[PDB]
């Protein structure tokens, strides 16, 4: 129903940051919420992903690793927890779920392509 | 080495036993989506008697046609459209006729082979019991899913099951039955006077109270159709197994040869009638449904509202609310929020009075329920098509009909209301509901007694 | 995997009532899990398509996904007033994204 996330700033180049979205109105449990970034005037990318309450970290061939992905099922809270944001990675970050896929009886031969809610995010922008 | 075809036989029985378990579970869903009125659920009803009267290794494939009966009663909701948030009952009804077809040489052909080869009817029945439950628990589980499920978010729904208008999904029901049909048929392609007009005034009470005991307890008391299921299921089933074992036990307990059989089944259907007219005692009061029972302002029972007179509203649709005070109105163009008003927690506590008092009435009719045949060669047979005949396909059509007789508001499509009722002025329905149960008691109890006298 | 994207147009100038005919074509492993996005300025895209034939309950009925070959596209029934924006292809396979460089339409 909505997704909201909070955190990010003008870190100096290198350190590290966290950003969290809170969301309800979905069991939030089974939701694979995904980060996605959109460089100043430029196209679209994937970060992560947390597929459920299991971790099933997946990242970016650019960026992996500098990256951690985690969940606080408890508290409701998908987390992203970065480190040494070098400059690349100035954007607007983006949470979203893989939305209900279309009519459940014959789409199980394709995939999950989706995205349904997006939030409005914040910048996470990165210099000296 | 008889006890595979033995084994066969009990799932060839489960089937048989799971599917009336079905049919009358799926009737109040199957009558909002179609939108037809209660007097034609009753005929879609009777049409598995009717093939049953039409028809009347072998014994195995009514299975298969049981199973593409049951395939059919479900087909038409693939080829169709979304039902809103049509002459096509056709195929339903064509549906449950060819259900009624396989039933026919399943039943008598298995104790006539049973019979020449080598209790085995006592330990058939004893497992036969199994598929009700099952049937009940699943009814529970599928009264819980959208109609039009697999192809819509269900969090966009907006009706709740509580509410009047939902329709569950029993095309699954249908599915998963005649796929357990089929099934069922796979291993036997490779195996190799005044008595029954007495105990027709009886089965038809049972058959159309069995019938509409959902409608009941939805608009007198208030419970959706998962509890009352899965109560019925747990409890009334072991309980009635209990009283058709009972049977044979006290047969063989006091020698009740001829004479004894007459008083036992007297004595079942005075404690059945004495356990039964308690339903009066636990009745809760009507809900107040401003507008189709009482006037706007004020109580009294179309003039319409002094403050709504002024107001060019739209009559005849159903999408209630419900006052702080506790009256229902029609939808809020007439005037808390969306919904109704649920009863006190009186009512929710008499439900549980309601459940004992059914339960209690089920057991002291299962003592006789067994003795009944005990009583009674082709006579047994004739008796056997009167009362399915009769009872089956005439029950819901009366029923229907008078319960249609008690229905404030109905529904409108693109002509000819005849919409699902929507609403029932509930005191009607207690008195003519118990009342036509209570009559037909009582004039097969007076026949028990002339018989007994003579 | 090694799921790529591409997107031809670039710059495209569409008049009211027409049938552009946007097309992103499947570089590697054609998964038949495409996905068509909408953005406009300073927003959140929103979903118009998804696995190239269906559509998101509340989308005017004029968006018209299809799927040929090895090359998706996408075509607008008829222009609006409130349709120029750009548009993304993104494909999705067993926990991995990729996207494309979005065609933007214009007069
Ligand atoms: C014509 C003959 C060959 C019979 C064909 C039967 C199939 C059409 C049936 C058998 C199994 C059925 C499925 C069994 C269970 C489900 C899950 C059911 O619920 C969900 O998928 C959950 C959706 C949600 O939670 O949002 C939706 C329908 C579906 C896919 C059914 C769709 C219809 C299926 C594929
Ligand atoms: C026990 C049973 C399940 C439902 C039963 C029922 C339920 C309400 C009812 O209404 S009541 O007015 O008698 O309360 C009557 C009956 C009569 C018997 C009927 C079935 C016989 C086979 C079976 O599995």
């Amino acid at each position: 129903v909505q997704l909201v996330e909070s955190g990010g700033g003008l870190v100096q180049p290198g350190g590290s940051l966290r950003l969290s979205c809170a969301a309800s109105g979905f069991n939030f449990s089974s939701s694979s919420i995904h980060w996605v970034r959109q460089a100043p005037g430029k196209g679209l990318e994937w970060v992560a992903s947390i597929s459920s309450s299991s971790g099933s970290t997946s990242y970016a061939d650019s960026v992996k690793g500098r990256f951690t992905i985690s969940a606080d099922t408890s508290k409701n809270t998908a987390y992203l927890q970065m480190n040494s944001l070098r400059a690349e990675d100035t954007a607007v970050y983006y949470c979203a779920r893989y939305g209900w896929g279309g009519p459940w009886y014959y789409w199980l031969r394709d995939s999950r392509s989706g995205i349904d809610y997006w939030g409005q995010g914040t910048l996470v922008t990165v210099s000296s | 080495g008889l006890k595979m075809f033995l084994a066969a036989l009990s799932l060839s029985f489960i089937a048989k036993t799971l599917g009336a378990i079905i049919m009358k579970s799926s009737i109040i869903h199957i009558e909002r989506r179609f939108e037809i009125s209660s007097s034609l659920v009753g005929f879609i009803d009777g049409s598995f008697e009717i093939g049953n009267l039409l028809v009347i290794k072998l014994i195995g494939i009514g299975c298969f046609i049981m199973g593409i009966g049951g395939v059919l009663t479900a087909l038409p909701h693939f080829f169709m459209g979304y039902y809103r948030y049509s002459y096509m009952w056709i195929y339903v009804f064509m549906g449950n006729m060819l259900r009624g077809i396989g039933e026919t040489p399943i039943v008598p052909l298995g104790l006539s082979y049973i019979d020449d080869f080598a209790l085995y009817l006592g330990i058939l029945n004893a497992i036969a019991m199994i598929g009700p439950i099952i049937g009940f628990t699943l009814g529970s589980l599928f009264s819980k899913m959208y109609v039009d499920i697999g192809y819509v978010d269900l969090s966009t729904i907006r009706i709740t099951p509580t509410d009047s208008r939902w329709v569950g999904a029993w095309w699954l029901n249908f599915l998963v039955s005649g796929l357990f049909s089929i099934i069922s048929s796979i291993p036997f392609f490779f195996l190799p006077v005044m008595f029954v007009l007495l105990t027709l005034l009886q089965v038809s009470s049972y058959i159309g109270a069995f019938t509409y005991v959902f409608k009941y307890v939805e608009q007198q008391y208030g419970q959706p159709s998962s509890k009352a299921n899965i109560l019925l299921g747990v409890i009334t089933i072991p309980i009635f197994a209990s009283g058709m074992f009972l049977g044979g036990y006290i047969i063989k307990k006091f020698k009740l040869n001829t004479v004894g059989i007459a008083k036992f089944s007297c004595f079942t259907a005075v404690m059945s009638l004495s356990f039964y007219l308690l339903y009066f005692f636990i009745l809760c009061e009507n809900k107040s449904v401003a507008g189709l029972t009482m006037t706007y302002d004020g109580n009294n029972p179309v003039p319409l509202s002094y403050c709504n007179s002024d107001c060019n509203c739209d009559e005849s649709q159903w999408e209630p609310v419900c006052g702080n005070n506790g009256i229902t109105y029609i939808s809020p163009c007439l005037a808390a929020h969306l919904g109704e008003c649920p009863r006190d927690d009186a009512c929710t506590r008499k439900f549980y009075f309601f459940v004992a008092i059914q339960v209690l009435n089920l057991f002291f009719s299962a003592l006789g329920g067994t003795s009944h045949v005990m009583l009674i060669s082709l006579a047994l047979g004739f008796h056997s098509m009167v009362i399915r005949a009769l009872g089956g396909i005439l029950a819901p059509i009366y029923f229907g009909a008078l319960i249609d007789t008690t229905c404030i508001k109905w529904s409108t499509n693109n002509c000819g209301t005849r919409g699902s009722c929507r609403t029932y002025n509930s005191t009607s329905f207690s008195r003519v509901y118990l009342g036509l149960s209570s009559m037909l008691r009582v004039s097969s109890l007076v026949l028990y007694i002339i018989l007994i006298y003579a | 995997s090694d799921i790529q994207m591409t997107q031809s147009p670039s710059s495209l100038s569409a008049s009211v009532g027409d049938r552009v005919t946007i097309t992103c074509r499947a570089s590697q492993s054609v998964s038949s899990a495409v996905a068509w996005y909408q953005q406009k300025p300073g927003k959140a895209p929103k979903l118009l398509i998804y696995s190239a034939s269906s559509l998101y309950s509340g989308v005017p009925s004029r968006f018209s996904g299809s799927r040929s070959g090895t090359d998706f596209t996408l075509t607008i029934s008829s222009l609006q007033p409130e349709d120029f924006a750009t548009y993304y292809c993104q494909q999705s396979s067993s926990s991995l994204i990729t996207f494309g460089q979005g065609t933007k339409v214009e007069i």
